[PDB]
């Protein structure tokens, strides 16, 4: 059981989205 | 460091000109080694080994 | 890490010194040292022959 | 334009050059 | 600067994905392997390390394949038969490459295959890396 | 004799003196906790 | 003792004797070629050299590709095209290998091709080392 290392070849990290609080809408 | 070939460099010219003209290159190259071990063990008895 | 120019220096050195051996031995006189095997002075023997 | 480096081969003598010696001389 | 590194660090195909091929580490003191994927897997795919030995009949051509023994480290266990062996995972993206090698050297040559033929293991490349020569 | 003709093993680079890390410890609530010291394994109250 | 040799410099199939394969070389700062040869040789067979670049639809794969320039040395003179090419000679044995490598960078992705696909090009099979990164 020969443990492996891993790294990848890309230096894209996926573009993560900010999601805001909405308006206010209220209750 | 291992010298695989040297090269040829030069030649037997005439007196009367200027310039002179490239040889060619050798060759040297790079060599690695390592080492192994030898192992064992042997036991006694201490009464027998002292009282000897 | 390696001396490449004293490694050239002695390469051209060595080059020389086979070359000038050669010569004094084969060259001819027009741009090298005559040689005495080339030049063909000294005195020749000549082996007997055999009838196989 | 390139210089290719090679090996002599990966053995010495896969298969070992042994030769004949050089034949006696006449009587 | 480019180095031509080709001259001291050799490597050698060993599984381009349809054929294994023997890789002779003998004139060389160090070796790894090196995988790499070309397409996204389905299931976890195994290979099994071999060691071949010198023909009887030509000196010059490997043997028969033998399977390559392990080695329990300094703190660890044994395989489940105390054979070497390797897996892929599946999390592996088609832009990642492993690395590995076996702590012992064995037979003068090398070879690594696949346990099954089917699609899973087409999608793997596998190559031998060689460290300074001795000769 | 050049670069592209022989092998890596003739240049050694440059050993430089720092040592990256990306790595953090996330602060701790620790010392917010009511604070007590026992010589011994087990204490009553 | 054994190492781990694919940490530090992998090995990616570039000429499996078939199909070609980009190799990405931009998180390294130098590579190689290797050469091998199976099978004897007929004749000299010559070999391109080509480079890529990202593509506009995706930025982590290579466009067309362009092929690489010469850059004479101080001693010697231009290719008469001015363009990188390798030949592998008749006289290569079965048993042994080949290195060479560009003495200028170029863009990020490289690759290597027959300049004519026959039964002769079957025949070899070539491979690219790294050395040390820079991620």
């Amino acid at each position: 059981m020969i443990k492996l290392n891993c790294r990848p070849l890309c230096q894209t990290p996926t573009a993560s989205r900010l999601v805001s609080p909405p308006c206010f809408i209220c209750r | 460091m291992k010298i695989a070939d040297y090269g040829q460099l030069g030649e037997y010219t005439c007196d009367a000109k200027c310039d002179a003209e490239f040889g060619e290159p050798g060759n040297i190259r790079h060599l690695e080694g390592k080492t192994y071990d030898y192992r064992g063990v042997f036991c006694f008895n201490r009464k027998n080994l002292q009282e000897a | 890490n390696y001396d490449f120019l004293s490694f050239m220096i002695g390469a051209a050195q060595r080059s020389h010194r086979i070359n000038r051996n050669r010569a004094l031995m084969v060259g001819d006189g027009i741009n090298e040292p005559k040689g005495w095997l080339k030049e063909d002075c000294f005195p020749t023997f000549l082996t007997l022959p055999v009838n196989t | 334009m390139v210089s290719l480096d090679c090996r002599n081969t990966c053995a010495p003598a896969p298969a070992s050059r042994l030769v004949q010696p050089p034949c006696f001389v006449c009587r | 600067m480019n180095f031509n590194v080709g001259v001291d660090f050799p490597s050698f195909i060993a599984w381009d994905g349809t054929t294994s091929f023997p890789v002779k580490i003998d004139g060389f003191n160090q070796f790894g392997f090196t995988f790499k994927v070309i397409e996204e897997l389905t299931a976890d795919v195994p290979f099994n390390i071999f060691y071949h030995e010198a023909s009887e009949a030509d000196p010059c051509v490997p043997g028969p394949a033998i399977r390559v023994p392990d080695v329990p480290f300094c703190d660890g266990v044994a395989t489940a038969d105390g054979l070497a062996t390797v897996v892929i995972p599946e999390a592996v993206a088609v832009d990642s490459f492993c690395a590995g090698s076996v702590p012992c050297f064995n037979g003068p040559w090398i070879s690594i295959a696949p346990v099954t033929v089917n699609a899973d293991s087409a999608k793997v490349q596998v190559t031998v890396t060689m460290k300074g020569a001795t000769r | 004799f050049e670069a592209s003709t022989i092998g890596p093993a003739f240049f050694t680079p440059q050993v430089l003196a720092l040592e990256v890390d990306c790595n953090i410890e996330c602060a701790s609530l620790l010392d917010l906790y009511g604070q007590i010291e026992v010589s011994r394994s087990t204490f009553t109250y």
